[PDB]
RNA sequence: UUGACCUCAAAUCAGGUAGGAGUACCCGCUGAACUUAAGCAUAUCAAUAAGCGGAGGAAAAGAAACCAACCGGGAUUGC
RNA sequence: AUAUUGGCGAGAGACCGAUAGCGAACAAGUACAGUGAUGGAAAGAUGAAAAGAACUUUGAAAAGAGAGUGAAAAAGUACGUGAAAUUGUUGAAAGGGAAGGGCAUUUGAUCAGACA
RNA sequence: GUCGAAUUUGGGUAUAGGGGCGAAAGACUAAUCGAACCAUCUAGUAGCUGGUUCCUGCCGAAGUUUCCCUCAGGAUAGCAG
RNA sequence: CGUGGAGGUCAGUGACGAAGCCUAGACCGUAAGGUCGGGUCGAACGGCCUCUAGUGCAGAUCUUGGUGGUAGUAGCAAAUAUUCAAAUGAGAACUUUGAAGACUGAAGUGGGGAAAGGUUCCACGUCAACAGCAGUUGGACGUGGGUUAGUCGAUCCUAAGA
RNA sequence: AAACUUUCAACAACGGAUCUCUUGGUUCUCGCAUCGAUGAAGAACGCAGCGAAAUGCGAUACGUAAUGUGAAUUGCAGAAUUCCGUGAAUCAUCGAAUCUUUGAACGCACAUUGCGCCCCUUGGUAUUCCAGGGGGCAUGCCUGUUUGAGCGUCAUUU
């Protein structure tokens, strides 16, 4: 017989994913020295639709401890938290919904 | 007619490099009288003038380098030998004659001698 | 396939043979050549002999024991024994072999006799250059030749 | 050549094309497409059984029957009949077989040596060789052979002091030492009774 | 097409040049068996394969 | 419509002029060359084809360099000029 | 501080060198099947074709950890 | 000392003689075909010398008819020799749904031999 | 038949032969598909079909026995020169 | 018996015509074949004794090339349609000009382009072949002329991807 | 009885067999050892008074220089002084040069005649912008030179 269906698709050349129109990865911060021993705060600047995703992404921005500019992070958006929110990550975070114990 | 390359190889090469600029602007002015004749085989002698002009310049400019590099150890490439890329890799006669002083004495102590089958 | 009474036969034809076939069409050609070959060696060698002295053997097997034959070169005893090193008589036209040994009288005597009589019939010319004209012989081995003891 | 008539893709159509089973070139657009190939019988093909270089050529022959064919070869020189009946000119010579003096091997000069065969009877035979040059009556012209004549008289020396340059340029005439006789020379075409002029020297060392 | 490169252009020209008769003078040199150009090329007969 | 009506369709060419060896053979999208292998370093060849072989090998072009080495290497690779002698 | 050593880098540093072609013959690697066995699988075709790497005018081999059992022979290559 | 269907320089053949011999005796790995890898032809001969036909005449012209060149246009750049299939003209003969053949003789045409 | 959509289509780009691609017909993969095309191994093997080129003279058959994965083939004895 | 080539021989034949070819002309042989005359032709060729082989064709849906009957036959009938006169020319149903009758009917038989082709564009000269009739015409044949950019494109950017 | 059909001959067609010819092929033998980063084999495009191809050659372009020979080349035209001579020739030989764009191909790219950097010089009222000319800038590895890195590590000062 010939190759299947389902042995095909691990070759990969027309069974990828469609990612043209992804947000981007949705990731936590990287753990860091705040995360560890304090908390930081964030701001949700807009929740948006991501493509082939059921859920929603939510777009926080957190200041750069090191250095002065302002860093970008995809979260997946929770139940209730809406634009213009702080969101607190860390050790010492209040058990709120959107923050990141 | 044309010149003679024994005759231009003793001037100078200011004379030269005058005497080339004449038989250009003489080429140009024949190639325009061309469109007009229905023939001009007497191009073709300015042609080959210029050539041998060109030839003689760049004999006498490559001498004079060869004065410059003389007795140096290291020629530019293009006034080094030719020969082939293998023969220019393969050690020199020195080289090739090297031997031990092992091998030395041997030679002189016994050499191949002469002979012969009389008596 | 098989038919007749006909002997067995085994002609080994079933690989690519054609590919391999060596005709020796140059017979006559290298025959010319190896005696042009003889004649421009003798040329360069002076009156040197064109061939070394040999000694005499005893042929392996019980076969062949009966006979003798002409060896590769003088053992070290028979060279020492003549009266002269073996780094000498290689330049002077003698055969040396160092891995053969002496364990007959008999041949160990007849080589020691055919170096001494070798010695006896050359004439060795000196290093200064003066090189009297003598003429060549182009054999040794018809020189000295072996003979049955 | 071994790749003579198989420089070729060509592969058979098969039946159901109405044509011949034969092999044909592939492709298109040049006239050599689809023409037969292979074949002994196509045009461009490759011949039936190539001849090959492992063929015999040179034949073995017994020494001593070669020696016996020598031997009759000479015997056959000394019979008038055999030798006027392979076309030799020898009616006039007065005894078979002829022996000349052995200074005949100190000749140093065409003219003189054309001077003595003449003068023992010869000249019949000389003249002969020169009239019969005719051109070749096929492909062997090209071939570099272009022309045929008859053979002449063969003399057999002892010693060579000259005989045999002085005789090199005479149409037809070959020389020959006693010693080393060829069957080829005394019996042309396999036809004994070579006229054969001897040197004294020569006949003695017969024995 | 309109739009075509320099090496297409260049290919072009020297094509157009190779097409034209065999000058006459040549048929009578000494030796000569030339009669016609071989090599004549026509634009709807066969393609350049470019 | 798998025959002629399907031959109207041709006007995007697979291969273009090749840089080394001049042949229409450069494949476009493959970036390489069907008959002599370019870009790599080598040029492409078969003992299979003993033909192809024959089309490009040394000898069918100019040998602008390979055609003067017999006559150099006759007269020794010799150095300098030739000498004026009389007449 | 200063000066060595070791190891590891940089330079359009001074001077060189390798690639590609050819490949009949030469030194290696890799490696089939048609075919034969009146079938066929071991076998055979064959340590072959195709594939890959590397030389020269020759290459390779070569002065015995050899052959022998003889009264011993004596580097290698070829017939 | 051995190997060598490659390269360069030579000498040869009981080899082939233009459907043969290398695919190629010629502007042949050319013309041409294929998107491509690849595939791959046909094609040699006037005469010693163009001396390659001035001139006249018919025709719009190609050409024809004369003249002329040549040893020969029964050699005219469709050119040495010029076979067969097939075709035209002329001459002879036969023929009521084939033609052709064998034996024998009539008729017509044609022909050798001996006139000792 | 369908005709605003699982619509139609240009160009770019990806998947290559026991592989690809398939809303699945063993369909399609350059007029080639129940395994493309090109060259070589390869003049692959064939108990099977076809063909196998001058004259005259003399002699002149067999389709039967035994064995064979033997039954369209061989060996063997016979008949023939 | 015949064919290509080889050794020997007939001091063989031949430009005063070798070989080849044509010839309901003659002779020899049971036959394979051999010999002669006539015509055509132009440079080599044969008898005999032997040697040698790529040595003899009616067939293979044989190979290559050439040629028939069929046969002046099938046919040259889609896309509504042509007509009169003059000019040119050896020659006009088909070229040019004028006049008339018609069609495409703006999703065109109109006016521009992307691919692809490559000089087919334009003028003069010109009809052997090609335009399945014709041809003085032509995208044919011969000889020449013609493509002008700071602003239009390429060039730059990144897409799937390489 | 003609036409028509068939057979034979002569002459004329069609076609290119046969015969003769051969600057080609094929096989055997002998001798020799010489490609390339000093840019090869191969490819593209050009070069002649009148050339498409083949052959030759590279903007010095069917060639330049040098040596030999000693009067051509040839289809036509032209040049003639090149003819008792540093000299004719599409001659031979060949040791000096030229050698476009490429190609192992080497500044980066290439379905583009696309885009950079450095040195010297020239011009535009200019070290910085623009343009012309000349000369440069690939990779792996070896030896050496120079400038450096590491509490890998030694000695020596405070
Ligand atoms: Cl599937
Ligand atoms: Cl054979
Ligand atoms: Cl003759
Ligand atoms: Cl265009
Ligand atoms: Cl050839
Ligand atoms: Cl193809
Ligand atoms: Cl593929
Ligand atoms: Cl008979
Ligand atoms: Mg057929
Ligand atoms: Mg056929
Ligand atoms: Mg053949
Ligand atoms: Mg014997
Ligand atoms: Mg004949
Ligand atoms: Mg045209
Ligand atoms: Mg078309
Ligand atoms: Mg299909
Ligand atoms: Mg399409
Ligand atoms: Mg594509
Ligand atoms: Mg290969
Ligand atoms: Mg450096
Ligand atoms: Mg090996
Ligand atoms: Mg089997
Ligand atoms: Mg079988
Ligand atoms: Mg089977
Ligand atoms: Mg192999
Ligand atoms: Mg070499
Ligand atoms: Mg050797
Ligand atoms: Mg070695
Ligand atoms: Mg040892
Ligand atoms: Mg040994
Ligand atoms: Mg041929
Ligand atoms: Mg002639
Ligand atoms: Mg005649
Ligand atoms: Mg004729
Ligand atoms: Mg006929
Ligand atoms: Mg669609
Ligand atoms: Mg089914
Ligand atoms: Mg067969
Ligand atoms: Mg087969
Ligand atoms: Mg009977
Ligand atoms: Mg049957
Ligand atoms: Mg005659
Ligand atoms: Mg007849
Ligand atoms: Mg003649
Ligand atoms: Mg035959
Ligand atoms: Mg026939
Ligand atoms: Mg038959
Ligand atoms: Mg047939
Ligand atoms: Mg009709
Ligand atoms: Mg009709
Ligand atoms: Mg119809
Ligand atoms: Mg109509
Ligand atoms: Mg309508
Ligand atoms: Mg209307
Ligand atoms: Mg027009
Ligand atoms: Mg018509
Ligand atoms: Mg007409
Ligand atoms: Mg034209
Ligand atoms: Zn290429």
């Amino acid at each position: 017989g010939r190759v299947i269906r389902n042995q095909r698709k691990g070759a990969g050349s027309i069974f990828t994913s469609h990612t043209r129109l992804r947000q981007g990865a949705a990731k936590l911060r990287t753990l860091d020295y705040a995360e560890r021993h304090g908390y930081i705060r964030g701001i949700v600047k807009q929740i948006v639709h991501d493509s082939g995703r059921g859920a929603p992404l939510a777009k926080v921005v957190f200041r750069d401890p090191y250095k002065y500019r302002l860093r970008e992070e995809i979260f997946i958006a929770n139940e209730g938290v809406h634009t213009g929110q702080f969101i607190y990550a860390g050790k010492k975070a209040s058990l709120n919904v959107g923050n990141v114990l | 007619a044309g010149v003679k390359a024994y005759e231009l190889r003793t001037k100078s090469k200011e004379q030269l490099a005058s005497q080339l600029v004449d038989l250009k602007k003489e080429l140009a002015e024949l190639k325009v009288q061309k469109l007009s004749r229905p023939s001009l085989p007497k191009i073709k002698t300015v042609r080959k003038s210029i050539a041998c002009v060109l030839t003689v310049i760049n004999e006498q400019q490559r001498e004079a380098v060869r004065q410059l590099y003389k007795g140096k150890k290291y020629q530019p490439k293009d006034l080094r030998a030719k020969k082939t890329r293998a023969l220019r890799r393969a050690l020199t006669k020195f080289e090739a004659s090297q031997v031990t002083e092992k091998q030395r004495k041997k030679q002189i102590a016994f050499p191949q001698r002469k002979y012969a089958i009389k008596a | 396939a098989i038919s007749k009474n006909l002997p067995i036969l085994k002609n080994h034809f079933r690989k690519h043979w054609q590919e391999r076939v060596k005709v020796h069409f140059d017979q006559a050609g290298k025959k010319v050549s190896r005696r042009n070959a003889r004649a421009t060696r003798a040329a360069k060698i002076a009156p040197r002999p064109l061939d070394l002295l040999r000694p005499v053997v005893r042929a392996p097997t019980v076969k062949y024991n009966r006979k003798v034959r002409a060896g590769r070169g003088f053992t070290l005893a028979e060279v020492k024994a003549a009266g002269l090193t073996a780094a000498y008589a290689r330049t002077i036209g003698i055969a040396v072999d160092h891995r053969r040994q002496n364990r007959n009288q008999e041949i160990f005597d007849a080589n020691v006799q055919r170096l001494k009589e070798y010695q006896s019939k050359i004439i060795v010319f000196p290093r200064n250059g003066k090189a009297p004209e003598a003429e060549q012989v182009l054999s040794a081995a018809a020189t000295f030749p072996i003979a049955q003891p | 050549s071994e790749k003579a008539g198989h420089q070729t893709s060509a592969e058979s159509w098969g039946t159901g094309r109405a044509v011949a089973r034969i092999p044909r070139v592939g492709g298109g657009g040049t006239g050599r497409s689809g023409q037969g190939a292979f074949g002994n019988m196509c045009r461009g093909g490759r011949m039936f059984a190539p001849t090959k270089t492992w063929r015999k050529w040179n034949v073995k022959v017994n020494h001593n029957e070669k020696r016996y064919a020598t031997a009759s070869a000479i015997a056959a020189t000394a019979v008038a009949s055999l030798v006027l009946a392979r076309g030799h000119r020898v009616e006039k010579i007065p005894e078979i077989p002829l022996v000349v003096s052995t200074d005949l091997e100190s000749i140093q000069k065409t003219k003189e040596a054309v001077a003595a065969l003449k003068a023992v009877g010869a000249h019949s035979d000389l003249l002969k060789v020169l009239k019969s040059k005719k051109l070749r009556a096929g492909k062997g012209k090209y071939r570099n052979r272009r022309w045929t004549q008859r053979r002449g008289p063969l003399v057999v020396y002892a010693e060579d002091n000259g005989i045999v340059k002085a005789l090199r340029n005479v149409p037809g005439v070959e020389t020959a030492n006693v010693a080393s006789l060829n069957l080829l020379q005394l019996a042309p075409g396999a036809h004994l009774g070579r006229f054969v002029i001897w040197t004294e020297a020569a006949f003695t060392k017969l024995d | 097409a309109s739009h075509k490169t320099f090496r297409i252009k260049r290919f072009l020209a020297k094509k157009q040049k190779q097409n034209r008769p065999i000058p006459q003078w040549i048929q009578m040199k000494t030796g000569n068996k030339i009669m016609y150009n071989s090599k004549r090329r026509h634009w709807r007969r066969t393609k350049l394969g470019l | 419509g798998k025959g002629t009506p399907s031959f109207g369709k041709r006007h995007n060419k697979s291969h273009t002029l090749c840089n080394r060896c001049g042949r229409r053979s450069f494949h476009v999208q493959k970036k390489t060359c069907s008959s002599c292998g370019y870009p790599a370093a080598k040029t492409r060849s078969y003992n299979w084809g003993a033909k192809a072989k024959r089309r490009h090998t040394t000898g069918t072009g100019r040998m602008r360099y390979l055609k003067h080495v017999s006559r150099r290497f006759k007269n020794g690779f010799q150095t300098g000029s030739a000498s004026k002698a009389s007449a």
